[PDB]
């Protein structure tokens, strides 16, 4: 049984504006098996109201996801995504930059 | 659900074309299916169609516009063998399979030489009296009072000749052969 | 519209 | 060969009781499908199935179980049998669902209030007219089933022990003897015509063969007189030069 | 302009006696309209849409009986494969379908999939003639033997060239605010020196439908290709999509690097540089 690592993209819907309402947005793709656990953070703590995509694949069988969460986007705070799969011995962690 | 055919019963010469249609409901229906099912035994499955437009199959063809929700059977040549109930089958997705009410076919045959005559025979209980050697055209009635049955047309193979038939019955003494509420033609041949 | 036919068991 | 087999295909029950429809099919086909056909209409759907382990309920499954085990079985099953339920069920298979299904030789089944309702046919068999030999040459035999109950009759013809298929021709369904009745008695004729010839053979056999489908052998009936069984009635006659 | 429509199915076992799991996916072109999910509390097709609301009762009693009747399909062919490769019960796996025809902008017939993997290898799919198929291993030969004694490559064609195609003019009507739209790309290019002597640009075109987007680097008139950091397209959560492309310069010679866009929205090609 093959299996596949996720890709993981942190971004926003739209550009992201300091006291201005946004989606925080994290995408993965090209992974194998389905199963996966990804959840948003906000300064490092858990955001608890993240909904996601139906399970879709790619061409090649490869899946993607994408999780999303609005959030009104501050100088001092951070957010990042945090994913984990069976081939991953640990969480993989991606913070969000702006660019 | 809603399947609806030509209620029927239809009637069709021999030799002749006969046309049998039928609606449905569901615009997504992708499957359809003509059975034939004689008096007694189970569907033989006669057409399948699927693509729109027409499919031919010996003397059988199917025509199916999912435009319009028209499905449709085409008969050459009618044989006496012919005379069935039709029964139309559309898929509603699924398992979901409905028929219609079916058509009820009667492929009539070509009389040879009409004779109409009615006969008396006899047995060891009751008195049973014969009409016989009639067109196709002629209908038979049931009420009168007394036990009256319907037609039936039967082929005697070897000799290229079929002839109609039917029976009537009864126990009672005021019974007899000229007693007959259908229109019978008046040269109807009598025992004498 | 799903597919109503040609779906069979491997 | 592969196909489908119903059993029984053809059962009489007291209302109350309960029965199981078997229907098999060998030839590994994933969809299953239970009809019921009552005679003054088309049949309808009761049940259904796309594969082996997983069901569907249909157009009518009011008053059924059904279940599917394995790819092969799909009983149909009667819990408490009421009038209502007399019809002729089918069973059917197909490959995919959508695809083409195959009927197997369904199964007459009859509801009755009261088990003494059913009754044997007298059978008996008038000989063709002199007259009619006469005038057309040819010669008519009339065979007459009657006062028996429920409509579970199959007549044909045998001449000198071998059944004929030429000349003859029976009712298409049997008629009602007192019809205001639900339990109203039925009665059936055909007709078997042969050369003046042949029926003035005075070496000739006719024989009009009735199978009636009633009780068995397991049924309990109890009463003084008679049970109607699945049995043959047959009325013979024979030819003469007169 | 082009248009397609495709279903996605994914079942997977999970190990023990569990109820498996069941997605179903609809597509056209690049939006998302039905979807079916065996753990949710519906059991029925649910709309991904505002247009496909608009369709009747039947449509979604049909539409559910038919994604339940590809779940159980599924379902034996986990038990089928696993007996197939002799694998133990223990274990999970995978069982992925997907079919669909696309059109060439005229609405008429183009082309026609119908694909089928264990896992994430390919088991069998339908060939470009609708017709024929093609095994991958020795097992798969034994389905392809069954699938052509049953002419389940008939039963697809009809649907391919017929059912899917009329269905899928029906849903480009349908919703043809959306479906039939074209969103222009909003560009950007923003420069970072990664060192003293370093820099980077980065190249973003965002808000656009459909996907399909051309980004490419161009240093002195000549495309580079291969020196690049090229993102897959991604979705913003809101019917469009996103891209950006990355080129590695030398400080003071970002002006020797282009970016230049490709989309329907735009009737000319774009050029952009470090402003």
């Amino acid at each position: 049984m093959i299996q596949r690592t996720p890709k993981i993209q942190v971004y926003s819907r739209h550009p992201a504006e300091n006291g201005k309402s946004n989606f925080l947005n994290c995408y993965v793709s090209g992974f194998h098996p389905s199963d996966i656990e990804v959840d948003l953070l906000k300064n490092g703590e858990r955001i608890e109201k993240v909904e996601h995509s139906d399970l879709s694949f790619s061409k090649d069988w490869s899946f993607y996801l994408l999780y999303y969460t609005e959030f009104t986007p501050t100088e001092k705070d951070e957010y990042a995504c945090r994913v984990n799969h069976v081939t991953l011995s640990q969480p993989k962690i991606v913070k969000w930059d702006r660019d | 659900k809603e399947v609806e055919q030509n209620s029927g019963p239809l009637s069709v010469p021999e030799g002749a074309i006969a046309s049998l249609n039928c609606t449905y409901s569901y615009r997504g229906s992708q499957s359809f299916f003509w059975y034939r099912q004689y008096s007694g035994k189970s569907p033989e499955l006669i057409m399948f169609i699927a693509s729109n437009g027409d499919k031919e199959d010996g003397r059988f063809t199917a025509q199916l516009n999912k435009a319009s929700q028209y499905v449709s059977l085409l008969i050459r040549d009618s044989q006496p063998s012919d005379s069935a109930t039709y029964l139309c089958a559309v898929n509603f997705g699924g398992g979901k399979l409905i028929f219609g009410q079916g058509t009820e076919l009667s492929v009539k045959p070509n009389i040879q030489n009409p004779d109409p005559a009615v006969y008396q025979l006899r047995d060891s209980d009751k008195s049973v009296c014969l009409f016989t050697d009639f067109d196709s055209q002629t209908n038979v009635s049931q009420s009168k009072d007394v036990y009256i049955t319907d037609k039936c047309v039967l082929d005697m193979r070897s000799m290229d000749f079929k002839s109609n038939s039917a029976v009537a019955w009864s126990n009672k003494s005021d019974f007899a052969c000229a007693n007959n509420n259908s229109i019978i033609p008046e040269d109807t041949f009598f025992p004498s | 519209e799903l597919a109503g036919i040609g779906i069979l068991t491997v | 060969i592969a196909g489908i087999t119903q059993a029984p295909t053809s059962q009489i029950l007291a209302a109350g009781r309960r029965m199981t429809l078997r229907c098999t099919q060998d030839m590994r086909h994933n969809a299953m499908y239970w009809y019921r056909q009552d005679l003054g209409l088309g049949l309808r759907l009761i049940h259904y199935s796309n594969t082996a382990g997983t069901t569907g309920k249909g157009e009518v499954p009011d008053g059924y179980s059904v279940s599917r085990a394995n790819t092969d079985d799909f009983p149909l099953t009667l819990a408490s049998a009421v009038p209502s339920q007399t019809s002729v069920y089918f069973c059917a298979s197909s490959w995919s669902f959508g695809t083409e299904a195959f009927f197997g030789q369904g199964t007459r089944l009859t509801v009755v209030e009261d088990l003494n309702k059913v009754f044997p046919p007298e059978v008996a068999v008038f000989e063709p007219s002199e007259a009619e030999i006469s005038h057309t040459q040819k010669a008519t035999l009339v065979c007459l089933a009657t006062g028996f109950y429920p409509d579970h009759v199959e007549l044909s013809w045998w001449v000198n022990g071998k059944e004929v298929h030429s000349g003859v021709c029976t009712d298409p369904q049997p008629l009602k003897e007192q019809p205001a009745l639900n339990d109203s008695r039925y009665a059936l004729s055909s007709r078997l015509r042969v050369s003046a010839t042949f029926w003035q053979d005075p070496r000739n056999h006719f024989r009009c063969q009735v199978q009636f489908y009633g009780l068995s052998e397991n049924d309990e009936w109890t009463q003084d007189r008679a049970k109607p069984v699945t049995q043959i009635v047959s009325a013979e006659a024979w030819g003469r030069a007169d | 302009g082009s248009h397609s429509m495709r279903y996605f199915f994914t079942s997977v076992s999970r190990p023990g006696r569990g109820e498996p799991r069941f997605i179903a996916v609809g597509y056209v072109d690049d939006t998302q309209f039905v979807r079916f999910d065996s753990d949710a509390a519906s059991q029925r097709m649910e709309p991904r849409a505002p247009w496909i609301e608009q369709e009747g009762p039947e449509y979604w009693d049909g539409e559910t009986r038919k994604v339940k009747a590809h779940s159980q399909t599924h379902r034996v062919d986990l038990g089928t494969l696993r007996g197939y490769y002799n694998q133990s019960e223990a274990g999970s796996h995978t069982v992925q379908r997907m079919y669909g025809c696309d059109v060439g902008s005229d609405w008429r017939f183009l082309r026609g999939y119908h694909q089928y993997a264990y896992d994430g290898k390919d088991y069998i799919a339908l060939k470009e003639d609708l017709r024929s198929w093609t095994a991958a291993d020795m097992a798969a030969q034994t389905t392809k033997h069954k699938w052509e004694a049953a002419h389940v490559a008939e039963q697809l064609r009809a649907y391919l060239e017929g059912t899917c195609v009329e269905w899928l003019r029906r849903y480009l009507e349908n919703g043809k605010e959306t479906l039939q739209r074209t969103d222009a790309p909003k560009t950007h290019m923003t420069h970072h020196a990664v060192s003293d002597h370093e820099a980077t640009l980065r190249c973003w075109a965002l808000s656009f439908y459909p996907a399909e987007i051309t980004l490419t680097w161009q240093r002195d008139g000549e495309d580079q290709t291969q020196d690049t950091e090229l993102v897959e397209t991604r979705p913003a959560g809101d019917g469009t999509f996103q891209k950006w492309a990355a080129v590695v310069v030398p400080s003071g010679q970002e002006q020797r690097y282009t970016c230049h866009v490709q989309h329907e929205g735009l009737p000319k090609p774009l050029t952009l540089r470090w402003e």
